[PDB]
């Protein structure tokens, strides 16, 4: 791995983020997106739980 | 509307019989509202409830 | 016919007696919902409505209201008040 | 939920043998039905082999009864199937097949006979 | 205490009001005493039970 290589030649460097299915309890997810809330108005709304 | 206290006894005793017999069309829950096709093509320890 | 386009054969003005398809001993099932099978010779009907598929040996289950699979909630569904005969045998030396 | 991973395949000759593996989430083996299906290039999918969920009778197409012999893993979770006698016929890609709930399907291996 | 006779009205009516709100959260012998957790987790023709 040399400076005068080309892009073929110089490592893409690569991250394996395994999945699997197996009797484990969820660690670790993606995030969660909220909206923005208004006031004064019947809204139906979904707070953490 | 002179003797309304006298019409409006007839008319809920009237009204609460065709209250009641009006029930009798009803499926209760079950496939049909007549027993023979609720009961009896289906297995009779399943058709009792 | 095959099931995604199972075949409806609907039967009209006759005299059908069920009691010979009832007394009939090459079939395997005999489950049924609406109003008893020795009654089957006493009452009228308006419409029929026959069917004729052919499925795997474990799609026996499926074949009652609400069930699961690709078959029942994918193909062919039946209703939640399901009033009628089903009917079937082993065809192993048929098909 | 449920995932089916095959593996075991590869390149033999004719006369070779091999095993297969299907590694199965999501479902035990005792109570269900598995199958096993092959696709060969330029032919349509055909079926292979079958346990049924009491675990007793196997079945086989007749191009493949006697030769081949399936079994079940319980407490691997996985079922594999036995090559032998290999024909070039086997040239497919092997798909394990099962019905839980909704039937689902494998992305197979590739086994080749020459 | 001298006006007991109007205030047990109004107790025994909050009283009854306040018993026919606590049996929105009875089981009764079902699986689950909230609707979601029917429609959820229990198949539709036998969530009719």
């Amino acid at each position: 791995f040399q400076p005068t290589n080309g892009v073929g030649y110089q490592p893409y460097r690569v991250v394996v983020l395994s999945f699997e299915l197996l009797h484990a309890p969820a660690t670790v997810c993606g995030p969660k997106k909220s909206t923005n809330l208004v006031k004064n108005k019947c809204v139906n709304f979904n707070f953490n739980g | 509307s002179a003797l309304g206290k006298l019409q409006d006894v007839v008319n809920q005793n009237a009204q609460a019989l065709n209250t009641l017999v009006k029930q009798l069309s009803s499926n209760f829950g079950a496939i049909s509202s007549v027993l023979n096709d609720i009961l009896s093509r289906l297995d009779p320890p399943e058709a009792e409830v | 016919a095959s099931v995604y386009a199972w075949n409806r054969k609907r039967i009209s003005n006759c005299v059908a007696d069920y009691s010979v398809l009832y007394n009939s001993a090459s079939f395997s099932t005999f489950k049924c919902y609406g109003v008893s099978p020795t009654k089957l010779n006493d009452l009228c009907f308006t419409n029929v409505y026959a069917d004729s598929f052919v499925i795997r040996g474990d799609e026996v289950r499926q074949i009652a209201p609400g069930q699961t699979g690709k078959i029942a909630d994918y193909n062919y569904k039946l209703p939640d008040d399901f009033t009628g005969c089903v009917i079937a045998w082993n065809s192993n030396n048929l098909d | 939920q449920v995932q089916l991973v095959e593996s075991g395949g590869g390149l033999v000759q004719a006369g070779g043998s091999l095993r297969l593996s299907c590694a199965a989430s999501g479902f035990p083996v005792k109570n269900f039905e598995m199958e096993w299906y092959r696709k060969a290039p330029g032919k349509e999918r055909e079926w292979v082999a079958a346990i049924q969920s009491g675990g007793v009778e196997t079945y086989y197409a007749d191009s493949v009864k006697g030769r081949f012999t399936i079994s079940r893993d319980n407490a691997k979770n996985t079922v594999y199937l036995q090559m032998n006698s290999l024909k070039p016929e086997d040239t497919a890609v092997y798909y394990c097949f099962v019905y839980v709930g909704r039937s689902y399907i494998g992305q197979g291996t590739q086994v080749t006979v020459s």
